[PDB]
């Protein structure tokens, strides 16, 4: 089973940068699941951002060099986290953020082509707003 | 304008899971395997990155059977002593609700219990017996040979070759062959024995670390010998000796790589806390003997990251032949002991670990020692390897001409 | 001798082709009696599962041959790709994650086709 | 999700159950994460804990995939809830006095 | 990319019924690398349907689906009460995918 | 596997070819070597017969395949009928009852084709 | 069964052809298991040989036939010469004692046409 649960949700001054963490309860290791990064808009449709496979850290290529991602594996008193680097704080970056897992172990699963995946399970997101 | 065209020889991989047939080089082996093969035997892959776990594997089960079917044929003991739980008389038990009176006087006596939804009584009911087998006793020799564990038609095993692999996570240099390397059927609690080892460095695992209820398996690359002999004035009297500032270097660099990676915290070791005795002792058959040493001082290396017998450390040892089975649930009686003396040097390769994670003021961790399963005494030299199926067809869409 | 049907893997397919061709023209006790009639059968049921597979080629017309041309045209809806990225971009481990339920069409139009 | 209730002193049950038929390894906890039991195989162990020699399971069910725990000399130091781990089945049953 | 759009963008459904989504594509998606998505008000949207016509385990037996070369339909049946939920169609052919639009379901 | 050759046997011909289709793609002391030896005695002749009929039918041009496309036509004296009572009104029996001496002359013919 | 290849040496090619298509058409102790596994092992390794030479016509597209037609053409350097004295005037001995660099040479070629 996969419990997987963020951090705190948190308001933004624009103009910084904000390090989203997100733990992973019930994964053996990031070698055999891949962490994917998704956005929501306040009352828009979801948004892609990111991916941990094969320990390859990417944003995507409409979003480079802002937001990229870092992920630890599970140590000794830790479970595996993964943690998400925002620079340049804008207004319109307000929004839900999620992090996913899937299972990588099989080749023929069919939740995962070269990198370009479904999502298996999702956290409970952190809402980041502007004053 | 182009259609369909069929290929053959097509490298495509599956993983199903078969039975996978022996061996290397007179009751087993020649009954149950083949002879040898001229290795080497291996193809190098180049651009693949096949995804390996050792915890999910389908090799285990098929040795752990295999191995029940050695042992069952090789050292026969005399009275084996196995559980009999059933479901007397009669099938009364039914498809389920409540009321049924069996049991109380003898065994035929009326309880009539109250249920409705079920638990299980003495869920479902079982009155367990004890079949009682008395198997002879020759007093047979014994060898764990090599087992080269040999593919069957139209299947490969897949292998690793990075020297710090962790069992799970990918390994990118794959390599095929069509047969195992050395194996050999050691059984020991406590302790491994005749393993193989790491080639850069030692490694530590487990199913899943936190979790401070899966045997850490820690693997090494000094290869630690142990000697065991029975001396005299006993009859059952034996013991080991090990070499002090070999088992201080082993021990050093185990607390440097547990101290690297996951705490972070203070070290202490110990003995195993209890429970059925061979678990206690470092349990291990050699020639025919069930030799039970303790391993107590083995252990104590509360050490700072920074009166015992300190050079010839002897392991005072037992010779029991009332055993608890591994292969089942139960005991077994063996013939009786031996007259002279036996040679039992070895090689420590390796060590089944457990934590008690806590507590909050400590700081330290304790880290008795457990084992006592011989599937994970079979994880360590399943180490790389996973079968998959070949399927040779393949369609493509050519001109053709 | 069918050891080495897999040694291109990782790399594109007719790299894989030309390795195939390559590899294809590159290959008194009871003692005795125990360790002697394992061999054979262990050679018999390579013989059989080889033999197994040409008729299951030869059902197809394709008996023997590594490459064949059959007759079955498309569906349009079967990897609408160009050619260079068929044989360039993509090896076998990507298609057949692709198409399997139309691998098993393809298998039943090939019967069809075989028939008449 | 159950609560058992023994006075002092007496014997009392704990069950996991296990659909495999098997004896599989599975282990059981306490509150606050230190072992009781566990299998190893087809042996028995005890936990480092204030339970070394108290504890104890019948081992003949084991087969059957009922995985039993008796715990004796209840007293007012057993009053904490004791965790199955056998494959998922994370459950909480509770001991009073 | 390639562009995804899902319709009808919002209906109304009583208890018990079968609603037949479509999601449309700008290629032509051979190999049915589309998944389907639900989500309530709140909570995580969690996966319904991988490869097209493949159902995970954890959804119950009453949804399904079919392919239309540049179309996907998403099919209910048997609408309970719980199942009132926000949905998505991914895909996830090329790097990036992106979703649909949502189809909010009233009575 | 050869055991299920004759499972349409009273029916029609064509119905016996579908038949055919489905059918084939449908499918330690010294009594250890005495009830060993005698299995794989019985599957190596088994494969040397189908190999020789293998070789029969491709002496001809037809390895491998159930049915193939010869080149040999016709004699109008060989069973001048139409094709729908040649499908649908008669079995194996009256035909191999039929044309016997003209199966030795088609055996001949064929040959001589094969080569030429 | 592969003894007699060779019974029209010395004869000229044409009949050496006809008299391949005319002889392919014509054709409890432990002494127990030590006399019967060798013709066994015979067997299997007769078998293996025939079959390593059925692939090995197989990769060029020829097999089960034992005569028919591959797809590359002349160099016009390769004993070029009057099909009267090819099939009348020579023996094999003479042309496997002529060509042998240029037979290498057409192996190469016949694999490069059988792949494509
Ligand atoms: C069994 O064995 C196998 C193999 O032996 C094991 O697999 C190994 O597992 C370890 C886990 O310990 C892995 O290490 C981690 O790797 C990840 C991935 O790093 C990649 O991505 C990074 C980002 O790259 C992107 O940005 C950069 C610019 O920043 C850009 O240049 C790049 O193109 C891309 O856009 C790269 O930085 C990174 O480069 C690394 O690799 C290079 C070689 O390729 C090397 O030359 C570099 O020097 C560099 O080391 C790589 O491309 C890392 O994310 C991760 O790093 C975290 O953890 C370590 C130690 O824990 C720590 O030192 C780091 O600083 C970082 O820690 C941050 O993240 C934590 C997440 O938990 C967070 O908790 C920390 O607080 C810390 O956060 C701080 O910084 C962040 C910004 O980073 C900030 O947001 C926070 O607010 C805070 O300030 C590890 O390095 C191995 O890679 C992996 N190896 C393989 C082959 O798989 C397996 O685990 C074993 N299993 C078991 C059970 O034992
Ligand atoms: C790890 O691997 C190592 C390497 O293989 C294992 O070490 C081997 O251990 C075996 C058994 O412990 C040992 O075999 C004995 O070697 C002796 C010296 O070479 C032999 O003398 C002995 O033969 C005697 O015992 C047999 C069984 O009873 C008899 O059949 C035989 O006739 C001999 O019996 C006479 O001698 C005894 C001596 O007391 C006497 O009591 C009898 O009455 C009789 O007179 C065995 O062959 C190997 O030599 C060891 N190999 C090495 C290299 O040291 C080790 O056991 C493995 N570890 C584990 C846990 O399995
Ligand atoms: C490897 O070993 C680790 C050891 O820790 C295992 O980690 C445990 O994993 C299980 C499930 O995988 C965890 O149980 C779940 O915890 C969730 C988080 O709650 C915890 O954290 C909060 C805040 O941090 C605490 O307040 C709380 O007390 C918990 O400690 C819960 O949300 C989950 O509850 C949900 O599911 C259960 C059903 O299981 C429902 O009954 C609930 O109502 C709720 O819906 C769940 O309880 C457990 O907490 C982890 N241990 C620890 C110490 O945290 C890994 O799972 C294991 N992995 C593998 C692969 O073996
Ligand atoms: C190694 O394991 C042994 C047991 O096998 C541990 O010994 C036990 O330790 C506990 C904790 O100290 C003892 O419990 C209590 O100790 C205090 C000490 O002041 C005492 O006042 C209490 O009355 C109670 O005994 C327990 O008695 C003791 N048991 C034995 C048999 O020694 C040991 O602690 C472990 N090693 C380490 C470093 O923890
Ligand atoms: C199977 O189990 C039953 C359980 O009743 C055995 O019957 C007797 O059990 C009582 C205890 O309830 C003992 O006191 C008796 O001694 C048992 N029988 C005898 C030997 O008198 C029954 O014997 C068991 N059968 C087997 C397999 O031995
Ligand atoms: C990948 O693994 C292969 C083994 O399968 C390595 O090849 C060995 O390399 C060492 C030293 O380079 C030689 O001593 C061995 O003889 C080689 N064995 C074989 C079978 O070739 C290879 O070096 C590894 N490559 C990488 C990059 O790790
Ligand atoms: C193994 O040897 C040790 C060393 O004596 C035994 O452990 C205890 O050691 C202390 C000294 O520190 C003694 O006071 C105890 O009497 C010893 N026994 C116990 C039960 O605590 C240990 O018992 C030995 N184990 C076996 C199986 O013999
Ligand atoms: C541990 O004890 C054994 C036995 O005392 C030591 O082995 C002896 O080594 C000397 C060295 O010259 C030999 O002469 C003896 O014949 C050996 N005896 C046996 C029984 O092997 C061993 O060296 C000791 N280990 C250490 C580190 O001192
Ligand atoms: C073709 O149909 C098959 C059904 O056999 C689908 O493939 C499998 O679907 C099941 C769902 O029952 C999954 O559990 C499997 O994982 C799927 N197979 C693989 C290899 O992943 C497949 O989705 C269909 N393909 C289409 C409709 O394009
Ligand atoms: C693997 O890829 C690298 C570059 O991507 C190439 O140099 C190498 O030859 C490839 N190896 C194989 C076996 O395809
Ligand atoms: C164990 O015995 C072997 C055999 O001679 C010896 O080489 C080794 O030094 C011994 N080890 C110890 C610690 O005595
Ligand atoms: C191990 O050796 C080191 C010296 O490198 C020494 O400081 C330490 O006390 C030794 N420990 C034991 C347990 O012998
Ligand atoms: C590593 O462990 C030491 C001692 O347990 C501790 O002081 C230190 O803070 C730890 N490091 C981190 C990064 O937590
Ligand atoms: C450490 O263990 C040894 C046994 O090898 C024992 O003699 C010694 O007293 C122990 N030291 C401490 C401090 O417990
Ligand atoms: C280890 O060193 C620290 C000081 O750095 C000390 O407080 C602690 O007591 C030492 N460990 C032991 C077991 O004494
Ligand atoms: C083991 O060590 C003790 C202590 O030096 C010694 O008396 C005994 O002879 C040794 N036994 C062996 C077999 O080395
Ligand atoms: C024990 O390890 C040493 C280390 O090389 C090796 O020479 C010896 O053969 C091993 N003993 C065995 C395998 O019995
Ligand atoms: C895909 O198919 C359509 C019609 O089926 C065709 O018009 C188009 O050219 C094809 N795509 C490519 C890249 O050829
Ligand atoms: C029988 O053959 C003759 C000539 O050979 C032909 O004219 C006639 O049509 C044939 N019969 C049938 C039914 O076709
Ligand atoms: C080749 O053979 C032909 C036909 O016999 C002949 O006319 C020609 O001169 C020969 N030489 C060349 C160069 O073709």
């Amino acid at each position: 089973q996969i419990h997987l649960v963020q951090s705190g949700t948190e308001v933004k001054k624009p103009g910084s940068s904000v390090t989203v963490s997100c733990k992973a309860y019930g994964v053996n290791t990031f070698g055999l699941y891949a962490v994917n990064w998704v956005r929501q808009a306040p009352g828009q449709s979801l948004e892609y951002i990111g991916q941990i496979w094969r320990w390859k850290s990417s944003a995507s290529h409409h979003f480079r060099g802002r937001v990229l991602i870092s992920a630890v594996d599970l140590t000794g008193s830790s479970p595996p986290i993964s943690s998400l680097e925002i620079k340049n704080l804008t207004s319109d970056d307000t929004a839900v953020y999620f992090c996913t897992t899937t299972s990588t172990y099989d080749k023929w699963s069919g939740l995962h082509h070269d990198g370009v995946m479904a999502f298996s399970s999702w956290g409970q997101g952190t809402l980041i707003s502007v004053s | 304008k182009k259609w369909v065209t069929v290929y053959y020889g097509v490298p495509v991989w599956k993983e199903a899971t078969t039975t996978l047939f022996c061996a290397s080089d007179n009751v087993w082996a020649t009954h149950a395997c083949v002879p040898t093969d001229p290795n080497p035997q291996e193809i190098v892959l180049g651009n693949v990155t096949e995804n390996f776990n050792m915890w999910k594997n389908n090799m285990v089960e098929q040795m752990h059977e295999d191995i029940i079917s050695l042992w069952d044929q090789s050292l026969k003991p005399c009275v084996k002593l196995t559980p009999l739980c059933v479901t007397e008389k009669m099938e009364t038990g039914e498809m389920k609700n409540c009321s049924f009176n069996v049991t109380t006087s003898i065994r035929d006596k009326i309880k009539k219990e109250y249920a409705l939804f079920y638990k299980l009584d003495v869920y479902r009911l079982i009155n367990c017996n004890t079949s009682v087998i008395t198997q002879a006793c020759p007093k047979v020799s014994f060898e764990p040979i090599p087992i080269h564990y040999c593919a069957p038609a139209g299947f490969a095993i897949l292998k690793c070759n990075s020297k710090t692999f962790n069992g799970s996570g990918p390994c990118t240099n794959v390599s095929t062959v069509q047969c195992t390397h050395g194996i050999r059927p050691v059984v020991s609690t406590q302790l491994l024995l005749n393993g193989s080892l790491a080639e850069e460095e030692i490694v530590i695992r487990s199913e899943n670390i936190t979790d401070n209820a899966k045997t850490i398996i820690v693997q090494l690359n000094e290869a630690v010998e142990i000697n065991c002999t029975r001396p005299n004035g006993n009859i059952r009297q034996a013991h080991c000796n090990i070499s002090k500032a070999r088992w201080n270097e082993t021990l050093g660099q185990i607390v440097a790589k547990l101290e690297e990676q996951f705490p972070n915290k203070t070290i202490i070791f110990n003995h195993s806390s209890g429970g059925d005795p061979e678990i206690v002792t470092h349990s291990f058959n050699c020639g025919g003997e069930f030799f039970y040493c303790n391993t107590t001082p083995l252990f104590n290396s509360t050490w700072n990251n920074t009166t015992g017998g300190e050079q010839n450390i002897t392991l005072q040892c037992r010779i029991k032949q009332i055993i608890n089975m591994w292969q089942g649930v139960g005991k077994a009686m063996y013939a009786p002991p031996i007259r002279g003396q036996i040679r039992c040097s070895s090689n420590i390769t390796g060590l089944l670990l457990t934590r008690d994670g806590g507590r909050d003021q400590n700081g330290t961790e304790t880290f008795r020692p457990g084992g006592g399963n011989m599937r994970d005494n079979w994880r360590s030299e399943l180490y790389k390897y996973k079968v998959v199926k070949i399927e040779p067809l393949g369609i493509a869409p050519t001109a053709c001409k | 001798f069918i050891l080495g049907f897999l040694g291109a893997a990782g790399s594109t397919m007719g790299a894989a082709s030309m390795a195939l061709t390559v590899q294809a023209r590159l290959l008194h006790m009871l003692q005795l009696t125990v360790w002697g009639i394992k061999q054979l059968q262990a050679r018999v049921l390579a013989v059989e599962r080889y033999l197994r597979d040409q008729q299951l080629l030869g059902i197809w017309g394709c008996s023997g041959k590594i490459i064949c041309c059959t007759n079955v045209p498309w569906n349009d809806s079967w990897s609408n790709k160009t050619i260079n990225e068929i044989w360039d971009n993509m090896t076998w481990m990507q298609w057949e994650k692709e198409i399997d339920n139309y691998t098993q069409h393809i298998y039943t139009l090939l019967e069809v086709s075989q028939i008449q | 999700k159950k609560v058992v209730l023994g006075k002092k002193g007496d014997t009392v049950e704990l069950t996991c159950t296990a659909s495999q038929k098997k004896s599989i390894q599975f282990h059981w906890k306490n509150s606050n994460q230190i072992k009781i039991l566990g299998n190893q195989g087809s042996f028995l162990t005890k936990g480092p804990s204030k339970l070394n020699d108290r504890a104890d399971s019948r081992r003949s069910l084991w087969d059957q995939g009922n995985f039993p725990l008796i715990i004796k000399n209840l007293k007012i130091e057993d009053s904490d809830t004791y965790i199955c781990e056998v494959e998922d089945q994370k459950e909480e049953v509770q001991l009073l006095v | 990319d390639i562009q995804m759009t899902q319709s009808p963008s919002t209906l109304s459904a009583s208890i018990g019924d079968t609603v037949r989504i479509s999601c449309r594509a700008s290629q032509s998606i051979t190999g049915n690398w589309v998944a389907w998505y639900q989500q309530r008000p709140g909570k995580a949207p969690r996966l319904l349907i991988y490869r097209g016509a493949a159902l995970l385990g954890g959804v119950p037996s009453r949804f399904s689906g079919s392919a239309a070369g540049t179309d996907f339909t998403l099919t209910i049946g048997n609408l309970q009460a719980e199942d009132f939920g926000t949905f998505y169609c991914q895909q996830y052919d090329t790097y990036p995918g992106t979703f649909g639009q949502g189809t909010k379901v009233e009575v």
